[PDB]
RNA sequence: GCGCAAGACGGACCAGAGCGAAAGCAUUUGCCAAGAAUGUUUUCAUUAAUCAAGAACGAAAGUCGGAGGUUCGAAGACGAUCAGAUACCGUCGUAGUUCCGACCAUAAACGAUGCCGACCGGCGAUGCGGCGGCGUUAUUCCCAUGACCCGCCGGGCAGCUUCCGGGAAACCAAAGUCUUUGGGUUCCGGGGGGAGUAUGGUUGCAAAGCUGAAACUUAAAGGAAUUUGGCGAAGGGCACCACC
RNA sequence: CCCCCCCUCCCGGGAGAGCCAUAGUGGUCUGCGGAACCGGUGAGUACACCGGAAUGAUUUGGGCGUGCCCCCGCAAGACUGCUAGCCGAGUAGUGUUGGGUCGCGAAAGGCCUUGUGGUACUGCCUGAUAGGGUGCUUGCGAGUGCCCCGGG
């Protein structure tokens, strides 16, 4: 059954990105999906999206732009420390000039550079470049 | 059940039973080729000459 | 089509799709008021009634249950309620 | 493309549409042709919207007049419906015509005598002329096609929705395409009717040719 | 899809977005409580009560016009049945299947369906044990199924 | 040609149609129990998915005990064929083929393709349920039901096309979303033989089923596709070194 | 004296449920104002007694499906059914698959204006010149022709 909503959302986003569509319909939303999409907005990979509020579980319509290569989700949520982040940087990113790792820290959902800036670590969520 | 052999053979010379079946079954599913294909005879009573000469004149 | 705006579609596309596949789920059923030609009691009958509802007085049968929408008897005119 | 007030479809053009049978199309509908269809009716005939046809015709005319070498537009028709129409179009606007038997190797084989290397391509049918469409893929060369309601859209760039089956409609499209290109170029004034006769672009069976020769002088 | 069937279904109710009482409805929540009590005194399940109210009395849900559901109201008044209705229906179906197998021993498919029904019964009874609706010493067996209705 | 008796089976209708978890299921009628999908503004509220141990079903053949044995027919008896023919072919023919009661759990049990869930092109049909709309018919009026016609929705057996994408290719709308490698979960394979063999355990009345090696030996064994060649393979033509 | 049919051609007359107009009528739908809005009474379809209430005095047709259903007066329109003098009469009979307010459908006899023009057709059966079957022609495929009667 449906067990990882975020993996399904990024899989649909990546599939419609490879297809070439301009709008993506994610059927189940979550707070984690909202924070992930906010990070992808603030780093300039996706456009301006919506939350379709119904009374069961909201839908999300994402305005796409042609700047996205791949969106992936690491399952399960492996706990990573600050000394173990560089291992993920070399075996997950395509380059050091770009690419970001979204990880769940206690200060909030954020990328790896802000995680190094606030001097904290957490659990893995995914990646985008 | 309301006829004996004479007028039911007279009814069997045309397909009047077939036309009645085709007319009655039109509301269920329309048929077009309905023919009485076989009539057998299981039991026969005692031989009476009078019905034979009434069946020949 | 390469570009389809799913934020607001045409209303006939919303009518055309399944009741769970819309942008916001809306049932295809409705409530309505019926009245007998002889007896004068306005009652509320569901569209997919799935049961035998009766008038207040037990004189005439309003509807028969079917697979989908209920079958109203002849002479019992109806109109849809809304607000 | 039709956004101005001088670029509106006038009174006589609608009459030519209704008399040439342009507004009605085929039976099947291609899923790329959902937007160029008004509605469907009885006996399985789709109605082509004439205003969107006008917009696409103005867009194709703009694309034709945008380049400054008239010999660099190549126009191909291999079906008998548009043999003389593309010849009159090439005589009017200065394009280069191909009328029947498009040899596979003009645009790609560089040592052939018929090695053609144009900049813009106009074809009269996307389905029957599948050979110039795939040959136009190996070079950076756009393609404008006169497309029906059931013609497949692949390797096309400006799709003009029309009835490409009758000879009257095809000749009418080629005549108004030449007219609009010459009006944008400045050879033809925009308000005086330069209309000679539209039947110079019309294809007919030869039985009608001896019929007209017998009935005429 | 289903639990003991290879098919997949998409036939279920779809509530509207508006959760407000319509203006044409003229039933105060005490009146529909009285009607629910009357239908429960007539001996009906809460599902059938909701069906009858929705078909005849014009209400959409009790929960949209009253702060409790039908079973919650029946438990507050104190006349709800001591056994859940779906588990009771499953026990009744299993009793009917076992009664069919008392005289027909060649029906292997009905034995397979009896195994499926008993598996569903045990699966629902485990959840009702963990939710503390059933006593912990409750157990579905054959001879226990005959005394219970 | 007219009748009697015995047993087996359900042609044509019968389809790239239906149902069932699979094996499988085709004369009519009656009884009993069960099930998928559709419809729902009904009810409970997370009760879910996959699965060591364990458990039900399971083609044909095979075993034990009865009733019955029409046709077909292992073993067998002959007659031809042939150098030989305890083979192909023909005539008989025992177990078996049929039903009941009790056993084994084996198939190329194959979609040679585990189950649940999501996403990514188009088209025409088909079986079910529901919805809408011009018209024809159950003889002329109305309504509902059957039968046609034009469409929509959901589930299912499938089909055509495709520079989506994948692959060694055959091909696949899944065998795709895979170095841009992580949705969840069960079983299973590490070159070819020895070998599903030895031994031990276990099940069975038996035949046999499950678990299951090692010594030794070997540089290949295999999969897809192209070219030639030869077919007691097919389709067209030719030759007195071929024939009539 | 080729004595029997039979097919076709030129023209005309009759029966039948074709179409376009014409006379008699009958229905469905349409807009305008119910002196202005909130409730109580006896079943409430048009109903009647009132209380609030608008301008000292006077007073505005209803129902509960809160928006179209009744009853009014006005104004003419779009569509359709029947008859081919009218009344008898939609009356018997007939009909079904399930109903209805029900299709098909007569004559006796009586009051006048004694009964409106053009255009076609018809294999046989069934239940209309419709519908659904199914033939004749030369073996095929496609055409013409196959009601009754009269002159050649």
């Amino acid at each position: 059954v449906r067990m990882n909503v975020l993996a399904d959302a990024l899989k649909s986003i990546n599939n419609a990105e490879k297809r070439g569509k301009r709008q993506v319909l994610i059927r189940p939303c979550s707070k984690v999906i909202v924070r992930f999409l906010t990070v992808m907005m603030k780093h300039g990979y996706i456009g301006e999206f919506e939350i379709i509020d119904d009374h069961r579980a909201g839908k999300i319509v994402v305005n796409l732009t042609g700047r996205l290569n791949k969106c992936g989700v690491i399952s399960p949520r492996f706990d990573v420390q600050l000394k173990d982040l560089e291992k993920w940087q070399n075996n997950l990113l395509p380059s050091r000039q770009f690419g970001f790792i979204v990880l769940t820290t206690s200060a909030g959902i954020m990328d790896h550079e802000e995680a190094r800036r606030k001097h904290t670590g957490g659990k893995i969520l995914g990646f985008f470049f | 059940q309301t006829n004996d052999l004479k007028e039911v053979v007279n009814k069997l010379i045309p397909d009047s039973i077939g036309k009645d079946i085709e007319k009655a079954c039109q509301s269920i599913y329309p048929l077009h080729d309905v023919f009485v294909r076989k009539v057998k005879m299981l039991k026969k009573p005692k031989f009476e000459l009078g019905k034979l000469m009434e069946l020949h004149g | 089509p390469l570009a389809k705006d799913l934020l607001h579609p045409s209303p006939e596309e919303e009518k055309r799709k399944h009741k769970k596949k819309r942008l916001v789920q809306s049932p295809n059923s409705y409530f309505m008021d019926v009245k007998c030609p002889g007896c004068y009691k306005i009652t509320t009958v569901f569209s997919h009634a799935q049961t035998v509802v009766l008038c207040v007085g037990c004189s005439t049968v309003l509807c028969q249950p079917t697979g989908g929408k209920a079958r109203l008897t002849e002479g019992c005119s109806f109109r849809r309620k809304q607000h | 493309s039709g956004a101005l007030d001088v670029l509106q479809m006038k009174e006589e053009d609608v009459l030519k549409f209704l008399a040439a049978g342009t507004h009605l199309g085929g039976t099947n509908l291609d899923f790329q042709m959902e937007q160029y269809i008004y509605k469907r009716k009885s006996d399985g005939i789709y109605i082509i919207n004439l205003k969107r046809t006008w917009e696409k015709l103005l867009l194709a005319a703009r694309a034709i007049v945008a380049i400054e070498n008239p010999a660099d537009v190549s126009v191909i028709s291999s079906r008998n419906t548009g043999q003389r129409a593309v010849l009159k179009f090439a005589a009017a606007t200065g394009a280069t015509p191909i009328a029947g038997r498009f040899t596979p190797g003009t645009f790609t084989n560089q040592i052939q005598t018929a090695f053609r290397e144009p900049r813009l391509l106009v074809v009269t049918d996307p389905r029957a002329d599948h050979q110039p469409l795939t040959e136009a893929s190996y070079v950076n060369l756009p393609t404008i096609a006169l497309c029906n309601t059931d013609s497949p859209l692949r390797y096309v760039d400006i799709a003009i929705p029309c009835n490409n089956k009758g000879a009257h409609s095809v000749g009418l499209m080629w005549w108004m395409l030449a007219r609009e290109v010459l009006r944008m170029r400045g050879t033809i004034s925009r308000e005086h009717p330069w209309e000679v006769m539209p039947d110079l672009y019309f294809y007919r069976d030869p039985e009608e040719i001896e019929k007209e020769e017998q009935a005429a002088a | 899809g289903r639990m003991h069937a290879p098919g997949k279904g998409l036939s279920q109710s779809a509530l509207p977005y508006r959760r407000s009482v319509p203006t044409w409805l003229k039933l105060t929540s005490d009146d529909v409580k009285e009607q629910i009590y009357k239908l429960a005194k007539k001996g009906l399940t809460p599902s059938q009560i909701g069906v009858i109210l929705r078909d005849s009395h014009g209400v959409a849900q009790v929960r949209f016009v009253t702060g409790n559901k039908i079973l919650r109201i029946l438990k507050s008044k104190g006349l709800a049945p001591d056994l859940p209705e779906d588990l009771y229906h499953l026990i009744k179906k299993a009793v009917a299947v076992r009664k069919h197998l008392e005289r027909n021993r060649k029906d292997k498919d009905a034995k397979f369906r009896l195994i499926l029904i008993e598996s569903r019964i045990h699966r629902l009874a485990r959840y009702y044990k963990t939710k503390r609706v059933l006593p912990p010493n409750w157990k579905y067996e054959s001879s226990t199924a005959s005394a219970l209705v």
